């Protein structure tokens, strides 16, 4: 029911923007995530404040703090590293991951590294058998497709 | 007597703790200024380092609050630090609160709120500052707001603060009077860059260097701290000018 | 019948209103409030009918020290409804109805109101109790826009006639409150 | 907590009683920062391996103190707890100059309100980071500056004046091996005003090169190079 | 707050009333008189749009202020809320005494930590209940409070008692009750005449007509009758 | 410190004169009331000794405001001892809880202490040895068979040193009412109007004297005075 | 303090034993907010008071419990007159938007509040909706209510981009009129350069008798 | 740092701390209230701390209800906290309740019970400013009302605070009679702070704002016939200016 | 196991048990119902009135005992499961000159009674009492309707309830009877 | 038995201002934590006053309460008691 994965130039993935480059996606109730992505916002925005952009094994870290009482996918990009994936899995269990979804190994079948925008958008269409985010290094973008 | 050391009235009613804490925003002898162009707002600070051992990417009285909006302290560099923490944090609360960017007037009225607690309270002392914000507000456009250790704030045209004061005010004032403006008339911020260093040598007599001034800028976008090589670029511009 | 869930009835006339409610049901307790020229009754609890004439009773009574004037109905429909919404959770079991007349205008006001405060105001007539359903369809039959005081009693009275069982005496025992400027007048039944 | 001068009193008795302590100093090299401890001897009693005068923090991050010592130990303490829950937190060791702002507005946090004090000590800390090396004095009222050498306790005009002419006469910097040297004759030659007591000298480093970006104390052959280069130049 | 053989910021308190206009009740076989001058006034003061002397507390009780008027209206507020809480548990109203400790108490405990200025103000408590009928009661920033006949709080306080003492019978109406309260106040006021625009007046009365009490604060209009009548003008 | 402890007792010094003495099979206390003002309200005038329990009875001497603040305590005290243990207060127990408060308001700073020393006597329930005790402003509290303070207390300290005796108590409690009122008449130069007692005696007999029963006491004395009076 | 749950427990021991709970009204019908070029309008179907006030530029329509709805809108109208008054500026949307999701979760759904919130500040015309538990949501047309499926269905048919007030109005009154399988229609119209306008109702001796006093 | 009880009494009784307080009022720029048949006018001068301020960006004269507005003298951020709080009392205590405003009085009790609240606690001083509070009720009518630093609050006619109140008030009881409107009450707070500002007399000096009829083009909503919106009024820097034009 | 009964007679009220607490010298409290949570809040009472009667040294009347003990028993049911109780407070009032007797039932409601009960004491009781009682009665008349009632009980509840206690209030306080 | 939002909302404000101060010590340091709480202290610990039942007007200006209100200021639900309680 959600998605995300990397590619050649960043990241493609209920959408909602903690920070400029760093997106989280959402899944069981929209009241709970959304209080946990606007606290998750006004952590990474006093972050930002400190020490200039956050990583985004950062705001992972930040969700682990607010998701230890009550799993969410966490996606972004910055200008040392590619675009990332991070799961936090029933709770208390983590991972950095290529690829994550949640609601199947028919993803991994059909996985590849390194793809372009091109076969990664179809991928994903395919795998959902409605919105999409892409995140780069050059900017922000926003597709849908029904 | 007694009146003096915690704030209280004295048969005056004057707060003697308040008068004292203004002393403290003369005891760095830096002066800052900062003006108003038609698309910016300008906050320049003189810098001063004497002894050789110092480290002068360390010595920064410029701190940026929030994405829009940054202040300049006058006053001593421990309490500075405290009352940028504090105007950081409450930005961010806005924010959290309202769901629309902390807008500079506001951040003033809240930092000089918290600045009257300590003017009536016995058991808190005023901070030793005085904090000049400045943005580019979406409702309001180029913003200045000054803030004192009596919990008193008020918006400016353009400001100047320090053991100088008179002088800088004096130049500025006189300038207004010329041109029937509210701001400085050029449309980028590298010119009013240009106007501020010009008041400020023009004011304070010392030419200056790349190692004796502190520049910020706020636009639409960001609030930035200008490096160096930046201010050569502006030092130049004035030596190309004439 | 116990104590608990007796009818409430309240209806606007020219310059007047009517508070009226079932009286014993079998051989004392009253439902119908006034504190000053404004009225309150309550269908319910025994118990919530009587510490909501306390709570009341406190209320105004600061209220007549505080601002020098007894409340006038609007001001009162808004504080029962402020009241009963403190209780949001575990409320009141109550249907309170308010009526009186406004110092200013001298018009006729009334509303009615739920455990929780929501306020139906009238142009017309009010009903409270367990029962309510026969007795509004007595009280639509019967009423006239704009009666004289008198005609009034008579209206709301034939409705409690009306809707109250035949099984005791005199129709039955009802009180009725003609409410009126300058002058209240109480009947029993 | 005011004065006619805008200055706090307690801050003004507070480094009176930092005037008084056992010297130290820092140098800033090309590539880390060395620090140089004066360790007095009043009594033979003191044992070597317990007697200690620069800290540890993060163990990347180099401490040294002088002022009262209940005071040192408290902030040596904080010191460590805010370079380990950083540590925790972001999974990176704490920036040199991100833990000289967590320290300061601790000490300043004790100047605001009558019902605590002021620390009694300065602080004089350091190391190398992701970026590089720097050194940081912290004193009683909070204030903080980076500097590329520093001195403090009863030495510290003395040892100003030789830290001075270090960097008159190196201005291309410094590398750490002729640091320590240099921190050696720093150090003895701000004993010439306390001569007619005897002091032990510590030295530890920390260079990105010489180290490998952590914190060592200076044992063996540079400290026995160091202590002939010193005792050379003053005699 | 270190007392010596004496609590001096109590002394001070009572001497703080001294000098805040001054009140005096009366008590009558019938009812009970309560009367008050306003302090030196400016032409521009709203003298018909306020009480400055004169509260009601509930349907049966008053009280007459000499003192700090904003520390009156904390404790009077209080003694509101407390006469509502007695009358909402017991289904009864107050009776005067219990009203008068309660008051006693917190201007004690005002006097007793160091954080806390005790309240300058001595009030002139006026009731009746069913223990004692009419009940005339005084009470002083020191919290210690005593029950009169006729009493008399604020400056020239020692000239009202001796008039008092002199003029009051066990059995007076609360018709002459009245004009002991005048003769009292144009005695003892520091003005060259006493005016119906100075003065608050209060009366409760028992009635033929009822067996039950009622309370009147005097309308200007009304204070200027009882001072033609008593020959004041 | 000093600072209020010792003035603490100063006040207690100005207060008016209370005393308590044990007889064989009861307790009176008696105190001094000052003189009732021309305009004063005599049928509501308090009782000055002040019953906290229908066993258990106090007296005081200091500040009236604070002795009432402290009167209240020592009522809710013997409640909350009955709903929680079952069983009248003790007269020890309710003396450790009164010397408790007012030692807290002692140690603590930020307020003062209580300018009261208060005597308190009862009956143990289900027990006849009668129970009299002091508490100072100090929070220290004992014990005593007989006891003064207030004005003047050292000219009755020296009457009861000489008139009574620990072994020889007065056996009945007519005598030990004559004894408290020979000693109150030493303070109280003015008459029967100015002495106020109380009698406990065992299983909750607790029994205020009128002023007439007061005035045949007074009456004895003056007449048995004058009897070693008419006698050279 | 706050909202008390004193008599929970006892409440549901007198359900339990057959004294009947008497039932909170709910305004079950349809809401709908129809955007437009220059604003957004908002239009509720009124049977069985039910546009509320934020502000004079910030509107509310209601589902749900009744007086929940009015509890919620009339504390966060307080809070942001008492912002708009700190501030000196113009209330916001977004700021209401907040407060209102902020104050639902708080209280966990069990306010029964369902809220499409409409206005126009300094920023331009906004259109939200809060479902009670906090959840919110945002589009250029929003229904909710009973008949919200077939209101929908209208809305997305007919929903154009720059409608002008008249075809707002319309299209908002149109889509209202398929919640009915007539009842009046209750809206208001906020354009950016005007004051707010509320189109009210826009769907045009046998007994023996004492004697007594109180 | 116990007994740090401020405010206690002198051996004369005074409380010695309130007045320094009203001294620090004493040196306050002036603020004037006038009351008419038909509304109330309160008014004040603005001083510049430098001709470079924006004089738009420090209101002296605010709203605390649609209704109520006040004025002060003293230290301006006192006033300042006060009129923040003073705003919410009448949310919470009576909006909230009662569905009502309060009535001017009774915001005058609860300001008033703010600064009483610093006059008899530890580790505050007294509030520094004399604030002025003038409403209108539907049952009491148009009202003016001062609280000074004591927590003491007295209904007036016409009256004046600050520097010049004794010469401001000596006028306005030359001036003041019970047949006054509120155009004829504007011309006389005109007049009056003509006499004590000793700077610049312009629309940009002056601060002025009325309670009088109702002005439904403020309401900023139509089509609720039950809300007739706000009596008070700020007067414009032109309004002024007009008015000061045929002075 | 369980009853309560009282009667109001002209100068007298008349209660009966089997508990009960004399709340001050001219009143009673009966009660019966959960026999934990009934005698704790019995003694509660208890203890407040005797704290009022002498913190003022006087007799609170039977309207304000009965009212205070329905107003602790509102409280008592916030915040709990509400325990089943019944309550009747007689009393004698020396200002109105009275005998007054009140009923407080589990949820705080309050009725001012000619008679009374609670428990296994149904209608048969009450129609009894209904044809039997008369305002006007004395003392003697009231104990004797008291005998007639107590002996439909024993008729109806042969596993016999081992012996009431009486106790009236009048115009001299309390009295426990003999019978 | 409890209804289910009892406990939540009986330690909201505890808890927020907990969840709160724990992310300033994790942003900006044991210090913010510890000042915010020492002016909480002062503010709660000065003024004590047995009558004032509002609660601090400048504790408003530390909480971030100026145009913030909710229920529990809408519906607010001995002197020596107090006095004792302080101390």
């Amino acid at each position: 029911s959600i998605m995300a994965v990397t590619f050649k130039d960043g990241v493609i993935l209920k959408l909602t923007r903690v920070h400029d480059k760093i997106w989280c996606c959402r899944s069981g109730s929209a009241a709970d995530t959304q209080a946990i992505a606007d606290i998750v916002q006004y952590h990474l925005e006093l972050y930002t404040s400190q020490y200039g952009t956050p990583s985004t094994e950062t705001a992972a870290s930040v969700f682990k703090e607010l998701c230890y009482e009550n799993g969410i996918i966490v996606a972004g990009y910055d200008d040392k590293n590619k675009g990332e994936v991070y799961t936090i899995p029933l709770g208390g269990s983590v991972h950095k991951l290529p690829y994550a979804i949640a609601g199947y190994g028919y993803c991994d079948k059909n996985f590849r590294e390194n793809m372009s925008k091109e076969e990664t958008v179809d991928f994903i269409k395919h795998s959902l058998s409605i919105r999409m985010v892409v995140l780069t290094a050059a900017g922000v973008e926003r597709l849908i497709f029904y | 007597g007694y009146d003096r050391h915690i704030t209280i009235f004295s048969p005056e009613g004057r707060l003697y703790q308040v008068e004292y804490a203004f002393k403290a925003t003369n005891q760095t002898n830096i002066n800052s200024l900062a003006v108003r162009g038609k698309d910016c707002t300008v906050v320049i600070s003189q810098k001063k380092v004497p002894d050789k051992l110092l480290d002068p990417t360390t010595v920064s009285y410029i701190f940026c609050i929030s994405r829009t909006i940054g202040m300049v302290v006058n006053g001593p560099i421990p309490d500075a630090r405290n009352a940028a923490l504090r105007a950081k944090a409450e930005a961010a609360e806005f924010r959290y609160k309202y769901g629309y960017d902390m807008p500079c007037d506001v951040l003033a009225k809240r930092m000089a709120n918290l600045s009257q607690i300590y003017t009536q309270r016995a058991y808190m002392r005023p901070l030793g500052v005085i904090l000049t914000f400045v943005s580019v507000d979406e409702e309001l456009g180029p913003s200045i707001y000054k803030t004192d250790p009596a919990g008193y704030y008020v918006g400016y045209k353009a400001t100047a603060t320090g053991p100088k004061q008179q002088e800088i005010t004096t130049n500025l004032e006189n300038h207004f009077k010329k041109s029937k403006i509210d701001h400085i008339n050029e449309e980028s911020w590298e010119k009013v860059v240009e106007f501020a260093i010009t008041h400020m040598i023009d004011a304070l007599g010392t030419e200056f260097s790349k190692n004796d001034l502190e520049v910020g800028v706020a636009t639409k976008d960001k609030f930035f701290t200008l490096s160096a090589e930046n201010i050569e670029e502006r030092l130049v511009a004035i030596a190309e000018q004439d | 019948s116990s104590i608990n869930g007796g009818i409430v009835v309240a209806m606007t006339g020219k310059d007047c209103v009517a508070i009226a409610c079932d009286l014993r049901l079998g051989s004392k307790f009253e439902k119908i409030f006034h504190y000053g020229h404004v009225f309150l009754g309550i269908t319910g609890l025994a118990t919530d009918v009587t510490t909501l004439n306390e709570m009341f009773r406190y209320k105004t009574n600061l209220y007549k020290l505080k601002e020098e004037r007894a409340i006038e109905p609007e001001t009162f429909t808004q504080l029962v409804s402020s009241s009963l919404y403190e209780r949001r959770f575990g409320p009141y079991f109550v249907g309170p109805v308010v009526a009186g007349i406004n110092s200013k205008s001298g018009k006729p006001f009334i509303a009615g109101f739920d455990l929780i405060g929501c306020i139906d105001e009238a142009k017309d007539f009010i009903v409270s109790g367990t029962a309510s359903d026969q007795l509004f369809g007595m009280c639509e039959s019967l009423y006239e826009p704009n009666l004289e005081p008198e005609d009034l009693f008579e209206t709301i009275s034939q409705a409690l006639l009306n809707a109250a069982d035949r099984d005791a005496l005199s129709g039955w025992g009802a009180v009725v409150y003609i409410i009126k400027k300058d002058e209240v007048v109480k009947r029993y039944l | 907590v005011f004065s006619p001068d805008g200055r706090n009193f307690q801050v003004e008795y507070a480094v009176k009683a930092v005037e008084n302590g056992t010297t130290s100093i820092g140098i800033k090299c090309n590539d880390g920062v060395v620090f140089a401890v004066e360790k007095l001897i009043t009594s033979k009693l003191l044992v070597p391996q317990k007697n200690v005068k620069i800290q540890v923090v993060d163990r990347h991050i180099g401490c040294v103190y002088s002022g009262l010592i209940p005071d040192g130990r408290h902030l040596v303490n904080r010191g460590r707890e805010e370079a380990a829950s950083f540590k925790k937190l972001y999974k990176t060791p704490i920036p040199i100059p991100a833990f000289a702002d967590r320290l300061g507005q601790y000490v300043q946090a004790h100047t605001l309100y009558n019902s605590v004090r002021p620390f009694g000590v300065s602080t004089i800390f350091g190391g190398v980071d992701k970026n590089g090396a720097h050194l940081y004095m912290l004193e009683p009222s909070g204030s903080y500056w980076g500097y590329k050498g520093a001195a403090t306790g009863k030495g510290r005009q003395s040892a100003k004046a030789e830290l001075e002419k270090l960097v008159d006469h190196h201005p291309e910097g410094l590398s750490a091996r002729e640091a320590v040297k240099q921190a050696a004759k720093i150090i003895y030659l701000a004993h010439e005003d306390n001569k007619e007591k005897d002091f032990e000298l510590e030295i530890s480093w920390c260079s990105l090169s010489e180290t490998n970006g952590l914190h060592k104390f200076v044992k063996g052959d540079l400290l026995q190079e160091a202590i002939d280069f010193a005792q050379k130049e003053i005699n | 707050f270190s007392p010596e053989g004496r609590l001096y910021q109590v002394e001070y308190a009572l001497e703080s009333i001294s000098h805040a206009g001054t009140a005096i009740g009366i008590m009558a076989s019938d009812g009970i008189v309560l009367a008050a001058e306003r302090k030196v006034t400016s032409t521009l003061l709203e003298q018909d749009t306020s009480t400055e002397k004169l509260y009601k507390l509930n349907d049966k009780i008053a009280v007459a202020v000499a003192g700090l008027t904003a520390d009156a209206e904390i404790l009077i507020n209080t003694a509101r809320i407390h006469a509502q809480n007695y009358l909402k548990t017991y289904n009864e109203d107050i009776p005067v005494e219990i009203l008068v400790r309660r008051l006693s108490d917190i201007k004690q405990g005002y006097t007793q930590h160091g954080g806390l200025r005790p309240f300058g103000v001595s009030f002139i408590y006026a009731g009746y209940d069913d223990r004692y009928g009419y009940q005339l009661y005084t009470s002083n920033p020191s919290g210690n409070y005593t029950g009169w006949k006729a009493i008399s709080v604020g400056a020239n306080t020692s000239a009202a008692q001796t008039l008092l003492q002199m003029d009051y019978k066990d059995d007076m109406k609360v018709d002459d009750a009245i004009e002991l309260a005048l003769k009292t106040l144009s005695k003892t006021t520091d003005s060259s005449a006493l005016t119906y625009d100075r003065l608050e007046f209060a009366t409760i009365r028992k009635g033929a007509n009822d067996g039950e009490v009622y309370q009147k604060i005097f309308k200007p209009q009304e204070i200027k009758d009882i001072l033609v009548k008593t020959g004041i003008t | 410190h000093i600072f209020q402890v010792e003035y603490a007792l100063e006040a207690v010094k100005r207060g008016t004169c209370a005393v308590g003495v044990k007889g064989k099979n009861c307790v009176v206390l008696g105190c001094e009331r000052r003189s009732t003002l021309k305009l004063q309200d005599t049928r509501i005038t308090p009782s000055k000794v002040s019953k906290i329990d229908s066993h258990v009875v106090l007296s005081f001497s200091g500040l009236n405001a604070d002795s009432r603040i402290l009167i209240e305590k020592a009522r809710v005290e013997a409640q909350s001892h009955r709903l929680t243990l079952e069983d009248p207060v003790t007269v020890e127990y309710l003396t450790r809880y009164v010397a408790g408060v007012q030692q807290r308001y002692t140690q603590s700073g930020g307020v003062r202490p209580f300018g009261v020393s208060t005597l308190i006597a009862g009956f143990d329930p289900r027990d006849d040895e009668p129970k009299l005790y002091q508490t100072e402003p100090s929070g220290i509290y004992s014990s005593w068979s007989a006891q003064t303070i207030g004005r003047n207390s050292k000219t009755v300290r020296e009457f009861l040193e000489k008139n009574y005796d620990r072994k020889e108590p007065p056996a009945t409690v007519e005598e030990c009412v004559k004894l408290t009122v020979r000693s109150l008449l030493e303070v109280v130069q003015t008459g029967a109007k100015n002495i106020e007692i109380t009698v406990v005696k065992p299983d909750s007999d607790i029994v205020a004297l009128s002023s007439e029963e007061i005035n045949q006491y007074v009456t004895q004395i003056e007449q048995e005075k004058q009897e070693q009076q008419e006698q050279d | 303090a706050g909202l008390s749950f004193d008599n929970y427990q006892r409440n549901n021991f007198l359900a339990e034993n057959s004294h009947t709970q008497p039932k909170a009204t709910s305004t079950g019908t349809t809401i709908v907010g129809v955007k437009f070029n220059n604003g957004v309008v908002i239009a509720a179907d009124t049977r069985s008071a039910k546009l509320h006030r934020i502000s004079p530029k910030i509107w509310c329509a209601g589902a749900g419990t009744a007086a929940d709805t009015e509890a919620v809108t009339q504390l966060i109208g307080s809070n942001i007159e008492l912002h708009s008054l700190y501030t000196s500026r113009e209330p916001r949307v977004v700021s209401a938007l907040q407060m209102l999701k902020q104050h639902l979760f708080k209280y966990q759904g069990h306010i029964g509040a369902y809220l499409i919130v409409a206005g126009v500040d300094p920023t331009g015309s906004h259109l939200f909706s809060i479902h009670a538990h906090g959840s919110t949501d945002v589009g250029y047309y929003l229904s909710l209510g009973s008949g919200s499926l077939a209101a929908m269905a209208v809305l997305e048919s007919h929903w154009k981009q720059d409608l002008t007030k008249e075809e707002a109005i319309k299209l908002a009154s149109d889509a209202i009129q398929a919640g009915i399988w007539g009842s009046n229609v209750d809206v208001c119209v906020m354009e950016i350069g005007k004051d707010a306008e509320y189109l009210r109702n826009y769907l045009t001796t046998t007994a023996v008798l004492k004697e007594s006093i109180v | 740092r116990y007994s740090f009880s401020l405010t206690t009494f002198s051996p004369s009784g005074k409380l010695g701390q309130i007045d320094y307080a009203l001294t620090a009022v004493k040196q306050g720029v002036t603020s004037l209230g006038i009351k008419a048949t038909n509304g109330v006018v309160i008014a004040t001068e603005k001083k510049s701390s430098s001709p470079l301020a924006m004089s738009e960006t420090l209101s002296k004269v605010s709203l605390l209800t649609p209704d109520i507005g006040a004025v002060y003298s003293g230290m301006g951020p006192d006033y300042r906290v006060l009129v923040d709080k003073s705003r919410k009392v009448a949310h919470t205590s009576y909006k909230r309740i009662y569905g009502e405003y309060p009535p001017t009085k009774l915001l005058v009790s609860e300001v008033a019970k703010i600064m009483q609240e610093a006059t008899q606690s530890g580790g505050v001083r007294p509030f520094g400013v004399s604030l002025l509070i003038a409403g209108h009720d539907e049952f009491n009518g148009f009202s003016l009302y001062q609280v000074d630093p004591s927590g003491s609050y007295f209904p007036w006619k016409a009256t004046a605070i600050g520097k010049g109140s004794v010469a401001a008030k000596t006028f306005l009881e030359k001036r003041w009679n019970d047949e006054l409107e509120l155009e004829d009450a504007i011309h006389i707070a005109l007049l009056t702070l003509k006499e004590s500002v000793e700077g610049e007399f312009n629309g940009d000096t002056i601060e002025l704002a009325i309670i009088g009829d109702e002005n439904p083009d403020l309401l900023g909503y139509t089509g609720i016939p039950t809300d007739k919106g706000p009596r008070f009024r700020k007067l414009t820097s032109q309004e002024i200016n007009d008015r000061l034009e045929a002075l | 196991m369980d009853i309560i009964l009282g009667i109001r007679v002209q100068d007298s009220v008349i209660l009966a048990s089997s508990k009960t607490r004399q709340l001050s010298p001219h009143t009673l409290m009966s009660f019966a119902g959960e026999a934990g949570d009934t005698v704790q809040f019995a003694e509660y009472i208890q203890a407040n009135i005797q704290l009022y009667s002498i913190r003022e040294d006087y007799e609170l009347s039977p309207q304000a005992v009965s009212s205070f003990v329905r107003q602790e028993l509102a409280k008592s049911i916030r915040s709990r499961r509400p325990y089943q109780v019944n309550v009747l407070i007689g009393g004698y009032d020396k200002k109105k000159n009275k005998p007054e007797l009140y009923q407080i039932d589990y949820l705080g409601t309050k009725v001012e009674l000619p008679y009374g009960a609670h428990g296994y004491s149904g209608f048969y009781t009450f129609s009894l009492l209904d044809h039997h009682y008369r305002p006007d009665m004395t003392t003697e008349e009231g104990l004797d309707l008291l005998k007639l009632c107590v002996q439909e009980l024993e008729k109806r509840m042969p596993m016999d309830f081992k012996g009431v206690i009486v106790k009236i209030v009048d115009k001299d306080g309390i009295r426990q009877v003999d019978d | 038995d409890r209804h289910p939002l009892e406990s939540t909302l009986k330690n909201w404000e505890t808890t927020q201002r907990q969840r709160q101060m724990e992310q300033y010590r994790q942003i900006f340091g044991i210090a913010e934590p510890m000042k915010r709480t020492m002016e909480m202290e002062i503010v709660n610990r000065t003024d004590f006053n047995p009558l004032s039942t509002n609660g601090s007007i400048h504790r408003d200006i530390l909480l971030n309460k100026e145009c913030s209100i909710d229920w529990e200021d809408v519906y607010p639900g001995d002197v020596h008691s107090k006095i004792e309680k302080q101390l």
